[PDB]
């Protein structure tokens, strides 16, 4: 891998690429990509019954957070939390969007 | 013009690449944000 084993993190995907990628509705399919509209942050796209939910990820002080209450040290641990429980997600993570 | 008794809300995301005239209001409007159960 790039730096371990984080394929779910594309770090370079467009709206058209993210839309088609999440074509088939399957609760648990998530994907992270560099926020286009907001440079410097990330966006998590999940498929909930065919709907694409985008979760803005704020990166400050070398820490990530979406609820502005739970800060992490990296995207790896961040996903682990959202995978074990919703934590504010329409559907807990189940299968990472492998690219 | 059906009753409309269906629960579903699409989401057409758009990046500054295709729409650089988008503001925090529009961009954020395309997000769900953390929404815990209850």
């Amino acid at each position: 891998g790039p730096l371990g084993s984080m394929p779910w993190f594309h770090g370079k995907i467009t709206r058209e690429q993210a839309e088609r990628l999440l074509y088939p509705p399957e609760t648990g399919l998530f994907l992270v990509r560099e926020s286009t509209n907001y440079p410097g942050d990330y966006t998590l796209c999940v498929s909930c019954e065919g709907k694409v939910e985008h979760y803005r990820i704020m990166y400050h002080a070398s820490k990530l957070s979406i609820d502005e209450e739970v800060y992490f040290e990296n995207l790896m641990q961040l996903v682990e939390h959202y995978t074990t429980d919703a934590d504010g997600l329409c559907t807990r993570l189940i299968k990472p969007k492998v690219m | 013009g059906p009753l409309g008794s269906k629960r579903f809300s699409s989401l057409s995301y758009k990046s500054r690449e295709e729409d650089p005239t988008l503001t925090e209001e529009e961009i954020s409007a395309m997000y769900s944000s953390v929404n815990k159960p209850g």
